[PDB]
């Protein structure tokens, strides 16, 4: 997912390129670097916006068994879509 | 019977290295925080020791 | 050669078979060790004995806390102990103090005093978990002794 | 041999009753996954009205009253009788 | 009663294998002991359980020759068992894929991993630490 | 409602002496002692072969830390420290920053298992089920750095545990 | 583990000094800078055995400064989770005794049981033995419904394997030759020594705390408090298996008797509400958010409990002020109580007398902390 | 009226001169039943060293308890309990200090 | 109601307040506290072993058990320690506090004569806190180490210690000891705002 | 719901012992085996 | 018969008698006015009307006692030397020593 980098060492979630001078790479020399193949940032654009009848919808995971408080949000404005505090999932009208 | 007062300064025996001279003590009363506008921190002293150098391990 | 290389897999596999520890109590994790000897998680099963034998064993499993009263204590024991001799460190204090980290009379977890090969992480360490202080070291002794 | 018909009367014989509750004990009665999701139920609160922190006071008389500055602690500890199920 | 006992034996060696199939169990596993296999599982695992005989018998979870690239035949140990463990060897009662399966995520790996050991592909530490940067240019 | 331990000499006149003289003389008792040890040897021993058999467990159970995901992706882990103040060990470390999208999550996550008691606190401290305790204990290392979990690098490769962790929640919500 | 520095006039010990502390893990110190919650699972790592016994010692201690009376359920399962502590902590106190001397079987009787009943604790709470389960609150999570029929299945099981030890160790005469005459202390000293535990209950004095005081929900539940003749090792002894079999008759009764409703507190103020109830209440979730982080909010002042252990008195002293830290509470565990005794039981007696006087008055190395 | 620990004010210098005379004498022990270590020369500048820090003389109970918890310190050596040279060390050699000046502290890292 | 406990027996235990104040001196009682039916007496330092001769097999009060005897570090008062002898009834059946007060560097009357079992905790609190008894046998440090400096529990002094790391160096036996580095402590801010209490706060 | 039911039936030991006289006791039996073997072996 | 404790398994009537009849006269030497001598008199009377009154009855050992005859009397036997030292050191007639500061609220 993640753009690997010119020195050798994949980033992580974040961009974290170890420098050239720096000597906290020895680490990484002979045993491999864990990376997450799957990362969060593409996954948020992945999942499509869903369309809502009403002004107000509340959030949740999937009631008591998936963990999510449940958060209302306003769909008043028109660009942009209402995203709760917690998913990456996005609401529209 | 017995009493022997003797007037004098206090002094440390059960004290550790040498780092006490160096150290410097602030004992003041803590200030209300600027968010929190509740005075329960206040209305007691607290001494906290002036802080040394803190690195990333 | 091949007879030589085959000849040392020998050597190794005579530790593999069989390890006498020296297990040190002085923990809650010296109920857990105990544990071994419970028939339902059975380590006699292996060359693996409760006799103990203090001078003669080969693999001291540091279970739990060591403070600086026992710090001398357990390292003049690691001296007297043979030549091919392994540490287990079982529960989170012998790993780097679990609890007590923070505290002033407790070594922050064996390695400062005693070399340890095999982690065990646990606390209450599992007898499920405890079985890769055995069966992890077996598996881990390659060596590659060539010369 | 390793039958159990001719074991069970050697266990039986060699001090004291057994055959019935063995060393293993786990073959019946023994319920994996637990049970069917069940409702866990509510106390005295949960239910509206009259369920005020006024009346459930919690943390409220706590404070210590200073005293002054023949009579017994308590009625003497009296001895208990010897057990009805058994004698000694 | 030592005649059918005797009898129980023998078609037990019959059962998995023969002459070479029980020799390959005794030398591999602790103990040979037949009964009904579940089978289906991410590198050939057998999982021949459900049978009474004793305490906590979710027997015989047989490891797979060469999961990944170890050739576990003459050492192996509970390095094995891709996420099945929880319900057919042991808490939960149904078989993992063949009553109860798991619910797909697509973000759980396909192929499971062996032991993190001394060998390469091992843990490493590191921080998220951006630093404070200094300025210094001609 | 007091019991009682001593018997108070039961022996009399020939017929209780003598018996009581004759486990003295000849032994009996230590036949006695070998008879319940005989028993003990014909029945079948309650042992578990550790790389085929398995000893049983709960669906709560706590011993290997991993931090649960959405099912559409996303991290469910919000960087609110509530599970570093709950922490008995002070082990769990967190340094928060914005993702440069709006959403407020983590960038260092390390839980030390040199520290760590394995209380389960930070499970049941969690509002979001970010950390399930997984049922694992397939993780002896050879050095602390091969140990001590990094900021969700490995924590996050908890997921291939995910399909246990998402199967044993069915036991948290609605207790047990 | 122990020092025991001994002074030897020809055979018999004449000074036994005890240099003890040599796990001071330094409990005192490190529980100051923790909240209530947070220093719970402090007190099950004080003893090595008892789990359901400790952390009810400090969680009453608690209440008794919060002024909080537990739901009715809770306290039933603190009585049934307490005497399966009491059959543990039994175990223990029989079996190392034993393994210290030289018995080589019993030890691994009790054990096969042993690992059948953490099988209890596992299905109840995530941990093997360590189990932050009894809490201020009262009780955190409730039984499930495969356990209640498998602790009677147990019970039922177990009364042939209580049978076993004396079918096997009370009438040998190499037990009734050694641990009978070890340090016969029946006298006013040993209330003076304050023993409390199994020294005083089962040599002489009649009182002990489960009938005296109640913590929670007794008189209800029948006893048999067991009382020896001489203050030796053996009627010590004796006594601890007479307390193994008069322990099964309150977990019979604890499974008769289980009213059914609500685990923990109804005050949410104190007690962490439920997962189901605090995702969608405002109130809960701020309750949730505060209940950790902070404490309680304790009221200031000093209370004082102690719960019958089967090794002593676990005499939990708070010492509390208006914030969520408790600055210095101490734990006088029943180590300091025993090893006490050590320099009169030692008095004319043997190096192998010593190993004896150990075990049966059960001094585990944890104890002493405070 | 008011507790005197021991001695007054004239008595715990004395006293003092009795520790002094007894610790003197208790070298030999620590060298020949213990272990050799250092040296006999050493151990007793061990001592001087020791009781220069203590030249703030102003009260008999500091004093007093001084001497108490020297007839613990040093009584641990005469009555011999565990140490086997790792404990009962009091001087550092392990570490290196660093010289008290403007140029050198600076130039390493301090305050 | 459902949740708080009852208290009835106060009055019963209210009485000993009375009982043991009309014995009457300024040498013992000074200040007697009595709070949810336990009963907390401070007296004075130079009576200890007089007071505790007392309610030792008096036929009102019979106590002749001694089972805590903890002791209380505070910085706010002159008087540094406040040492509480713990005492159980088995006769009567209740229990008892004999808080006592000492400053940094003074001696009390220490119970050996009265309690063969307070010798064992008058060494704990030596070791932690660095009070001293007079008339005590054999004074000698169990918890610490036998080459420590300080006092293990005084609030002076770090949580850490000042001789934590311990070293297997380059010297083949000797286990270094006086650096003084380690891993920091996270001391959190946590002190909730607003009084929660009332019947606790005092005027200035 | 989660709720228990009593299955009481064999509650266990209420102060019960299973220590009884097995394979015949001595007292004046066991010496008539003991010197009738002697008898029986000298003859 | 046989005693609890340590204490010898014998019932020396009339020797409880002759302890509590000489404490009597230990107290009425230098206390007179104070309370500890008028509250321990109302109650060793109170006893001694109680065991004159009932000889070697199982009910009369059992008032205010609990255990045996011999664990009266012992509960009674350094009663003796509480009231000794009562009278060696004093603290019930008077009343002098310094009051503390002002500081015990927590
Ligand atoms: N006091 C003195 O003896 C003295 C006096 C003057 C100068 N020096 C100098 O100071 C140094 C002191 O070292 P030492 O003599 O104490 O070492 P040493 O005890 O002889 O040990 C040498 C170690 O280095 C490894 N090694 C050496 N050469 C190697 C090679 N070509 N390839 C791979 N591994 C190699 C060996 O490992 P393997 O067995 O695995 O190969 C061996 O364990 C010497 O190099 C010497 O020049 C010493
Ligand atoms: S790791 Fe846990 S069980 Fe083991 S000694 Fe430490 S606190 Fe005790
Ligand atoms: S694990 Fe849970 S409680 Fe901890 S920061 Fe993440 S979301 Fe918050
Ligand atoms: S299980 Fe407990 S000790 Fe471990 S990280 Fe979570 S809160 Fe901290
Ligand atoms: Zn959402």
């Amino acid at each position: 997912g993640v753009r690997t980098s010119p020195t050798g060492e994949k980033v992580t979630h974040t961009g974290q390129v170890y420098d050239d001078g720096d000597y906290r790479k020895v680490r990484f020399v002979g045993r491999q670097k864990e990376v997450n193949e799957n990362f969060a940032i593409d996954l948020i654009a992945e999942q499509p916006v869903s369309q809502v009848g009403s002004r107000v919808i509340s959030c949740d995971g999937g009631g008591g068994a998936l963990g999510h408080p449940r958060v209302y949000i306003n769909l008043d404005k028109e660009t942009k879509t209402g995203t709760c505090g917690y998913c990456g999932l996005q609401f529209r009208q | 019977i017995t009493v022997d007062e003797k007037l004098d300064i206090t002094t440390i025996t059960g004290v550790p290295e040498e780092h006490i001279k160096t150290r410097k003590a602030r004992i003041f009363v803590p200030a209300r925080n600027n968010m929190q506008s509740g005075v329960n921190n206040t209305k007691k002293w607290k001494m906290e020791f002036d802080t040394r150098e803190r690195w990333e391990n | 050669e091949y007879v030589v290389a085959k000849l040392d897999d020998l050597i190794n596999w005579a530790r593999r078979s069989s390890l006498w520890p020296m297990t040190f109590g002085l923990a809650c994790c010296a109920v857990e060790m105990m544990h071994m000897a419970a028939p339902r998680y059975d380590m006699d099963r292996f060359g693996v004995v409760f006799r103990a034998s203090p001078r003669q064993s080969d693999v001291m499993i540091v279970a739990g806390t060591l403070t600086n009263k026992m710090a001398p204590a357990l390292r003049k024991v690691y001296d007297q102990m043979p030549e091919p001799r392994y540490v287990v460190s079982m529960g989170s204090c012998a790993n780097g103090g679990g609890y007590y980290h923070y505290s002033y009379s407790v070594v922050r977890g064996c390695d400062r005093i005693v070399p340890v090969d095999i982690y065990v992480p646990g606390c209450p360490p599992t007898a499920e978990a405890l079985l890769y202080g055995i069966l992890q070291l077996q598996k881990k002794i390659k060596r590659e002794k060539r010369l | 041999a390793s039958a159990t018909r001719f074991i069970q009367w050697l266990r039986n014989w060699a001090s004291g009753r057994d055959l019935q509750a063995k060393l293993q004990l786990r073959y019946q009665e023994i319920s994996k996954r637990t049970q069917p999701p069940p409702k866990l139920p509510v106390g005295p609160s949960h239910k509206l009205s009259n369920n005020y922190y006024c009346t459930r006071d919690g943390r409220r008389e706590a404070m210590p009253p200073s005293i002054v500055m023949a009579v017994s602690p308590a009625p003497p500890i009296k001895r208990w009788e010897l057990s009805q199920d058994e004698p000694y | 009663e030592l005649l059918q006992v005797l009898k129980r034996g023998l078609q037990q060696v019959s059962g998995h294998g023969g002459l070479r199939g029980y020799l390959r169990v005794l030398f591999r596993a602790n103990d040979v002991r037949v009964g009904t296999l579940v089978g289906e599982d991410k590198y050939g695992n057998k999982y021949y359980e459900d049978n009474k005989q004793f305490f906590g018998r979710h027997r015989w979870v047989i490891y797979t020759t060469e999961m990944n690239g170890k050739n576990t035949f003459w050492d192996v140990d509970g390095s094995m068992v891709p996420p099945e463990w929880h319900r057919w060897l042991h808490c939960m009662t149904d078989d993992p894929p063949t009553v109860k399966p798991p619910t797909a995520r697509k973000f759980i790996w396909t192929n499971h991993k062996f032991n993190l050991s001394g060998t390469p592909q091992q843990y490493v530490p590191y921080s998220t630490t951006r630093k404070k940067i200094q300025e210094w240019v001609p | 409602t007091y019991k009682y331990v001593n018997l108070r000499e039961p022996s009399m006149d020939m017929k209780s002496v003598t018996d009581r003289a004759a486990q003295t003389l000849l032994w009996t008792e230590l036949i006695r002692g070998l008879g319940m040890t005989l028993s003990y040897l014909f029945r079948e021993p309650a042992t578990i072969n550790y790389p085929f058999e398995k000893g049983p467990l709960s669906p709560r159970f706590r011993g290997e830390h991993a931090l649960r995901r959405y099912p559409s992706g996303e991290e469910r882990c919000i960087a609110c420290k509530l599970c570093e103040a709950v922490c008995p060990a002070q082990a769990i470390t967190i340094e928060a920053e914005p993702r440069a999208d709006g959403s407020r999550r983590t960038t260092r996550y390390d839980i030390d298992m040199t520290k760590c008691i394995y209380c389960g606190f930070c499970q049941e401290a969690c509002p979001v089920d970010a950390i399930v305790e997984g049922p694992n204990f397939e993780f002896s290392t050879e050095t602390h750095e091969e140990l001590l979990y990094n900021k969700e690098k490995l924590l996050n490769n908890g997921d291939k545990w995910e399909a246990e962790i998402a199967a044993n929640i069915q036991a948290d919500y609605l207790y047990r | 583990v122990l020092r025991l520095v001994m002074e030897l006039s020809g055979e018999m010990v004449r000074k036994c000094d005890p240099h003890i502390g040599l796990l001071h893990r330094g409990t005192e110190k490190l529980i100051e800078y923790k909240t209530y919650l947070q220093a719970l699972p402090y007190f099950d790592r004080l003893d090595y055995v008892s789990m359901m016994c400790n952390e009810q010692a400090y969680s009453l201690a608690v209440e008794k400064l919060l002024n909080i009376r537990p739901p009715p359920r809770a306290q039933w399962i603190r009585v049934l989770f307490g005497e399966i502590t009491r059959l543990l902590n039994h175990i223990m106190a029989v079996t190392t005794h034993a393994l210290d001397i030289g018995a080589m079987t019993p030890f691994f009787w009790m054990f096969e049981e042993r690992e059948k009943m953490f099988e209890f604790y596992e299905r109840v709470s995530g941990a093997r033995m360590h189990a932050a389960y009894v809490r201020p609150g009262g009780v955190h999570q409730d039984l499930p419904l495969g356990l209640m029929d498998d602790i009677y299945e147990f019970s039922k099981n177990f009364s042939l394997r209580i049978d076993e030890l004396e079918e096997m160790l009370t009438n040998n005469r190499i037990w009734r030759n050694r641990t009978v005459d070890i340090g016969i202390v029946t006298a006013e000293d040993a209330l003076n020594y304050g023993f409390s535990g199994v020294m005083l209950r089962g040599s002489g004095i009649q009182w002990d705390l489960r009938k005296t005081q109640p913590y929670d929900v007794y008189d209800q539940v029948e006893f048999d408090v067991p009382i020896g003749s001489r203050g030796d090792c053996y009627d010590r002894y004796l006594c601890r298996v007479e307390e193994m079999r008069q322990s099964i008759r309150i977990i019979s009764q604890c499974l008769n008797k289980m009213p059914p409703g609500e685990i923990k507190v109804d005050d949410a103020k104190v007690s962490p509400p439920k997962r189901a109830e605090m995702k969608t209440s405002m109130e809960s979730l701020i309750h949730h958010f505060k209940l950790y982080t902070e404490g309680y909010q304790v009221p200031p002042g000093a209370t004082y409990t102690a719960i019958e252990a089967p090794k002593g008195e676990f005499g939990v002293y708070l010492v509390s002020d208006g914030s969520s830290r408790p600055y210095r509470c101490k734990i006088k565990a029943p180590g300091f109580a025993h090893l006490a005794g050590l320099d009169k039981m030692s008095k004319g007696h043997m190096l192998a007398d010593v190993v004896a006087i150990i075990g049966t008055q059960d001094i585990v190395f944890g104890e002493v902390d405070r | 009226v008011k507790p005197i620990f021991s001695r007054d004010m004239n008595e715990a210098k004395r006293r003092v001169r009795e520790l002094y005379r007894a610790w003197y004498r208790e070298v030999p022990n620590t060298v020949h039943l213990f272990q050799l270590d250092i040296s006999v020369k050493q151990g007793r500048d061990k001592v001087r060293e020791m009781f220069k820090k203590n030249a703030h003389i102003t009260d008999p109970r500091v004093v007093d308890l001084l001497v108490i918890k020297g007839k613990m310190e040093l009584e641990e050596t005469i009555k011999v309990w565990k140490q086997r040279t790792h404990v009962m060390r009091f001087f550092h050699e392990t570490e290196a200090p660093r010289p008290k000046d403007f140029l050198s502290k600076f130039y390493v890292g301090h305050d | 109601t459902v949740r708080p406990r009852n208290d009835v027996a106060h009055k019963q235990l209210s009485a000993f307040g009375e009982y043991v104040a009309e014995i009457l001196p300024k040498y013992v009682q000074q200040v007697q506290v009595s709070c949810f039916n336990e009963l907390e007496i401070c007296i004075h330092p130079d009576g200890v072993i007089p007071v505790l001769t007392f309610l030792r097999d008096h036929s009102n009060a019979q106590f002749k058990s001694l089972a805590d005897l903890t002791a209380v570090d505070i910085p706010t008062r002159q008087n540094r320690f406040e040492i509480v002898y713990n005492l159980l009834s088995l006769r009567f059946n209740s229990r008892i506090r004999v808080k006592t007060y000492t400053d940094e560097l003074t001696p009390i009357e220490s119970s050996v004569p009265v309690y063969k079992a307070a010798n064992w905790y008058e060494r704990e609190i030596w070791d932690m806190f660095g009070v001293f008894f007079a008339n005590h046998p054999d004074l000698r440090r169990i918890l610490t180490d036998y080459g420590f400096e300080g006092h293990p529990f005084r609030k002076d002094f770090p949580l850490s210690g000042y001789v934590e790391l311990r070293y297997d160096d380059e010297v083949k036996r000797v286990v270094a000891e006086p650096v003084e580095l380690a891993q920091e402590f996270r001391k959190f801010d946590l002190n909730s705002p607003w009084e929660a209490f009332p019947a606790y706060r005092q005027p200035p | 719901v989660k709720q228990d039911m009593p299955p009481v039936g064999g509650y266990g030991p209420i102060d019960y012992k299973r220590n009884l006289p097995r394979r015949g006791l001595s007292g004046y039996s066991m010496f008539a085996v003991g010197i009738g073997a002697l008898l029986f072996g000298y003859w | 018969t046989g005693l609890v404790g340590l204490a010898v398994c014998e019932t020396p009537h009339e020797r409880l008698k002759i302890l509590y009849t000489k404490i009597l006269d230990v107290l009425g030497h230098i206390p007179k006015n104070a309370a500890y001598r008028k509250y321990t008199e109302q109650i060793t009377n109170e006893k001694l009307s109680m065991v004159k009154a009932e000889p070697d009855v199982k009910k009369l050992e059992e008032r205010l006692q609990g255990g045996q005859i011999e664990e009266v009397i012992l509960q009674a036997e350094n009663e003796l030397s509480l009231a000794r030292k009562m009278i060696q050191w004093k603290p019930w007639e008077p009343l002098v020593e310094e009051p503390p500061a002002s500081q015990w609220k927590w």
